[PDB]
């Protein structure tokens, strides 16, 4: 054992919490916003890949998994 | 409502409310059983149309609810709608209220769902027939009165919006959705909605906006346009009809971005077009920026027409009032062409005929001087700039300057200054180039140097139609090799023409401005003076500019304030454009140091402006990160830093206040305060990031154009005594100017406050001194806005020089720009063909009622004053023509524009 | 609960108790060595405990970590 | 309907982005003066028990 340091987090949880807010706010435009931009990566690519975006991910199966690691 | 058989058919009614005898029993059995009998039920089918119509006037959701559950119950049940084919399909006109009384009447949680899904299928199915379109005519139009219809016929309507919404932010669309089950698209559902849109602009206001946005197309605006040019004048007047179509950019301004809102627009205005009033046409068209759009309306009433007529003068008065001069330089040489008389014509579309009348003006206004009496020291180049401030625009104040004594006695940079602000006594004239001249030929090079930027002021009313351009004189200069003199002459040649990219004075700054190897500070107006050039219209984003600033990074960062300069210069270059503004952000950023970094955030605000709220995030995230890093480690590095830092707080005002101009319109009064706040932020985050948000928040305000003007500049004043840099006084004042004498007093006793108070240092007592004259013009001689005024979501072209000033710390360098403030407004004055100078009778309004505008299409109660007064700003701004009870009649619309005033009395 | 006892000097007795029980035992063979080292720490790093709280915390962690871990 | 909405979306963005930024620079208004300004309430709290 040990060391124990972390104190940045206090930051981090700030703005963090602020973008979320901020985002209810903004709904209004958002909402257009996204029928200009979906058409776009359909006809190209989602940014240099042509994948995760046939689904939600690109997979809709289980991920659960138990006893996993040491016992 | 109790049950009272057959006896009238009073009692028929009142007998169906609980239990229908003629529409559930004999209706059921009869298609359960024989299908002979399909024949008496067609017939049986306008006996129940009735039925409906009488027991409408009837409300309770009990008596509709029940009545009409088993038939309900029948479209799948027993019927199946398919068990006589035809039959059925014609018969659902009654069964579909019957449906939409357990959606709307009743509230069943489960069956408000799920029934909301069978209403939109079978809605499209007898959108076919035609016949699902005049069931909801009957409910629009209204035959009897119910509660339960005025809620009920939106159900039907909502359908339609439902679907074609979810076609783009679900890319599957169609009837492969389940939350509506009907196809977006196919000749079907099309006529349906064509066919809805025709009763409900007549009748309502409504869904017609809901298919436009939703198609996402130009398409579905260009459909918009056929229909309502045949309402133009029959259905009702031509006025009327605008009020829907400036309202169609406006409403979904703020929601198109760049490439959607662009091909809205052009709908617009072509619907102007082919309507009445070309007048509606030029707004719109400015509004665009397009060179094409402007063309079109001028040559509409220009070249058809022969004979002079009404007509040539009409067009020359219509691209006159924009002081841009875009305008101004495409419409000149047509005139020439036709040949009817150059000498009115030219002269008319140039800004020489609003030089005349600012005479007539200036009679009323007379002159009050209030100038500086001090002399020697640093306070002696104080009072000689501030002569200039208080006689701006076209005033005579000759024989002071021609005393020599005080012009003289200024040293340094100062010379230059005070050769500067004599020019600014005549800008906006023909007459002063005699003052200048005297300087210019004789003593040391600072005196010749400060004569050009004169020139350049006092052009900026002249230079059109090949009457004394400031081209011309300015060549000369350019050619001679001294930097301090050619730097000069490409400035006041910038000012002059303004937003005018004549090929003559365009071609001049091509090759140049492409030298920064050389290491001069003053090379800074080399970048600075060909992006002032450029706004006013659509930008090429010109090469000449992007490659310079590259160019400047690899030879030197010893000179701080250079590249500061550099770096703003290219985001004023992009304004007058934002669909190709996105393109060169990333080329920028293709070549990544920190360094240019700073240039990236100030370029983000131009392509994403009129569209900021991913903007107004990022700018915001910007000025968290140097302390949140910092927060990490709590648990040639100097240059970089600085331009990083306050290229960003700069960018965050810039991105608010594009933004609140071109957008819908309540919330200004909200813009302002968001920077109140950012300072709040800074108020304990950065403390060197404070210098730099203090002089940001002045002109945060001109930009945007506050409604609140009284409380908000003077409460912040006050903080900002203590706090160091008193250039937060000058920006302040910018904004404080409005209607003089109405905001700007406030200021003058204020402002005098800190200023004859405190003394002590004579370089603090400058800056507040040169502030307080800035702001009153003597009994309201013109004003400024930033704002075009013809477009009040319009922003102006020679303001952007002021806006340009409050970036860096005071210098008595930055004192030489300062002098240039150039922004002027007109005061109307109602025309003749013997150019009337006088105005008969206006009405002014300080607040528009209408609840139909937000611009405020004047109302025509107002509160009327007198003959040639100045066009009122804020509480005042609206304005209605006061002329039609001594019967005249404006050819030109005014609506608290800019625009001159034309009557013509028959 | 001696540890959280409503009087102080009960907690300085326990905590060095605790430590010189669990003097140099992993964390891999009684979990709880490190829930109980976390909360002395957090005792140190707090500036509103009792300082007959903060003597107990000081001394208990130096017991934990005592000769090296060799001890 | 269109014209109302036109009023409607000014007003509701721009002062909600207001709120959202002030209660978010609450906590801000202290980091730039905490030495100056706490340093004052020092000096205050001191004398007046």
């Amino acid at each position: 054992p040990r060391m124990y340091e972390e104190a940045s987090g206090k930051e981090v949880e700030k703005v963090a919490t602020a973008v979320l807010s901020t985002t209810a706010r903004a709904k209004a435009r958002a909402k257009k916003t996204k029928k200009e931009k979906g058409p776009n990566e359909e006809e190209k690519k989602k940014e240099h890949e042509e994948k995760e975006k046939e689904r939600e991910t690109n997979k809709k199966g289980i991920k659960e998994t138990k006893e996993n690691d040491e016992e | 409502m109790v049950d009272e058989s057959d006896k009238k058919q009073q009692t028929i009614d009142e007998q169906s409310q609980i239990s229908p005898e003629k529409q559930t029993p004999n209706k059921k059995d009869k298609k359960k059983e024989e299908e002979e009998q399909l024949s008496e039920e067609d017939a049986k089918l306008k006996t129940d149309l009735e039925l409906l119509v009488e027991r409408l006037k009837e409300d309770d959701s009990s008596l509709y609810e029940a009545s009409l559950n088993a038939l309900k119950e029948s479209i799948k049940n027993s019927t199946s709608s398919m068990t006589a084919v035809p039959k059925p399909l014609k018969f659902l006109r009654p069964t579909y209220p019957d449906l939409c009384s357990i959606y709307d009447k009743w509230t069943d949680p489960n069956l408000k769902s799920s029934l909301a899904d069978v209403l939109s299928i079978l809605a499209m199915t007898y959108s076919e027939n035609g016949k699902h379109d005049s069931l909801r005519y009957r409910l629009l139009s209204d035959v009897s009165d119910f509660e339960g219809w005025g809620h009920e016929y939106i159900r039907h309507l909502a359908l339609e919006i439902g679907e074609v919404y979810n076609d783009q932010v679900e890319k599957d669309a169609e009837d492969e959705t389940s939350s509506d089950g009907s196809k977006s698209d196919g000749s079907a559902a099309t006529s349906g909605f064509e066919f809805s849109k025709e009763d409900t602009l007549r009748l309502c206001l409504d869904i017609v906006p809901y298919f436009l946005k939703h198609n996402g197309e130009e398409d579905a605006v260009d459909l918009l346009l056929e229909i309502e040019s045949i309402d133009k004048l029959p259905q009702f007047v031509d006025e009327n009809t605008f009020q829907r179509v400036c309202q169609y950019m406006v409403a979904c301004v703020p929601l198109l971005p760049p490439p959607e809102d662009v091909a809205f627009l052009k709908t617009a205005y072509s619907i102007y077009l082919s309507q009445n009033e070309l007048t509606d046409a030029i707004a719109l068209a400015v509004r665009l920026g397009e060179e094409d759009m402007i063309r079109s309306v001028f040559d509409a009433t220009s070249d058809p027409v022969m004979h002079k007529q009404l007509a040539y003068i009409l067009a020359a008065q219509k691209t006159s009032f924009e002081y841009e001069g875009v305008q101004d330089i495409i419409g000149n040489g047509k005139l020439s062409e036709h040949f009817l008389y150059l000498a009115k014509e030219l002269n008319l579309t140039g800004p020489k005929v609003p030089e005349d009348i600012y005479k007539s003006h200036l009679d009323n206004s007379k002159s009050v001087f209030s100038s500086a009496g001090l002399d020697s020291a640093q306070q002696n180049l104080a009072s000689s700039f501030v002569n200039g401030f208080l006689n701006l625009g076209y005033c005579n104040d000759k024989l002071i300057v021609d005393n020599d004594n005080w012009v003289y006695k200024t040293k340094g940079d100062g010379m230059t200054s005070a050769v500067a602000s004599i020019g600014s006594i005549y800008q906006w004239n023909l007459d002063g180039l005699q003052q200048l001249d005297k300087y210019l030929y004789v003593d040391e090079p600072e005196v010749k140097a400060g004569a050009l930027l004169g020139i350049g002021i006092s052009a900026s009313g002249v230079h059109d139609g090949e009457v004394e351009p400031a081209l011309l004189l300015l060549q000369d200069y350019v050619t001679n090799p001294d930097t301090k003199i050619s730097s000069a002459a490409i400035l006041g040649l910038g000012i002059a023409f303004a937003g005018s990219k004549n090929d003559e004075v365009l071609g001049l700054l091509l090759p140049i401005a492409a030298s920064t190897d050389l290491p001069i500070e003053t090379a800074a107006m080399a970048s600075l003076a060909l992006a002032h050039v450029f706004v006013g219209t659509c930008n090429g984003d010109i090469t000449t500019s992007i490659m310079d600033n590259f160019l400047e990074r690899t030879a030197i960062e010893l000179k701080t304030d250079w590249v500061r300069f550099l770096a703003l210069a290219l985001g004023i270059l992009y304004m007058g454009q934002g669909e190709q503004v996105d393109d060169v952000l990333e080329t920028i950023s293709a070549i990544e140091h920190p360094m240019t970094s700073a240039i990236e955030v100030l370029v983000g605000s131009c392509a994403y402006t009129g569209t900021g709220d991913v903007l107004l995030i990022q700018d915001l995230l910007h000025r968290l990160t140097p302390k949140n890093v910092k927060g990490e480690e709590d648990a040639e590095i100097k240059s970089e830093e600085k331009k990083g830092k306050s290229s960003d707080k700069d960018a965050t005002t810039d991105g608010k206040n594009d933004d609140e101009e071109e957008e819908k319109e309540a919330g200004i009064v909200d813009e302002l305060a968001y920077a109140v706040l950012g300072i709040a932020l800074i108020a304990l985050g950065e403390d060197i990031g404070k210098e730099m948000s203090l002089r940001h928040f002045g002109h945060l305000m001109h930009y945007g154009n506050e409604h609140i003007r009284r409380m908000v500049p003077l409460a912040m004043g006050i903080v900002s005594v203590s706090d160091p840099q008193m250039k937060v006084f000058d920006t302040l004042t910018r904004f404080s100017h409005d209607a003089d004498l109405e905001v700007s007093m406030n200021s003058i006793f204020a402002m005098g406050l800190c200023g004859a108070g405190t003394n002590n240092a004579r370089l603090a007592q400058l800056l507040r001194q040169l502030a307080s004259y800035y702001s009153r013009e003597q009994d309201a001689l013109f004003i400024t806005r930033l704002a075009q005024g013809l477009l009040h979501l319009g922003k102006g072209t020679m303001t952007m020089d002021v806006f340009n000033d409050a970036h860096v710390l005071n210098k008595v360098t930055l004192a030489s720009i300062l002098t240039t403030a150039v922004g002027l407004v007109s005061p109307s004055f109602m025309l003749k063909h013997h150019q009337l100078f006088y105005m008969l009778n206006a009405g002014i309004r300080p607040k528009f009622i209408l609840a139909l505008n937000d611009e405020g299409e004047p109302i025509k109660v107002n509160v009327r004053v007198g003959q040639a007064v100045e066009t009122v700003g804020q509480a005042g701004r609206p304005k209605k023509i006061t002329g039609w009870i001594t019967q005249s009649t404006p050819v030109l619309l005014n609506h608290g524009e800019r625009a001159e005033l034309e009557t013509d009395e028959y | 609960p001696l540890t959280k006892d409503p009087v102080d000097f009960v907690r300085q007795a326990a905590m060095i108790a605790l430590s010189m029980i669990l003097i140099q035992q992993t964390e891999k063979l009684n979990p709880q060595v490190a829930d109980i080292n976390k909360n002395f720490l957090s005792v140190i790093t707090n500036k509103h405990q009792e300082g007959l709280a903060k003597f107990g915390a000081c001394v208990a962690q130096g017991i934990m970590n005592a000769g090296g871990r060799n001890v | 309907t269109r014209c109302k909405l036109k009023l409607l979306r000014m007003e509701r963005i721009k002062d909600h982005l207001l709120l959202e930024e002030e209660f978010v620079s609450n906590s801000e208004i202290l980091k730039p003066f905490e030495k100056k300004q706490e340093e004052e309430k020092k000096q205050l709290e001191e004398i007046r028990g």
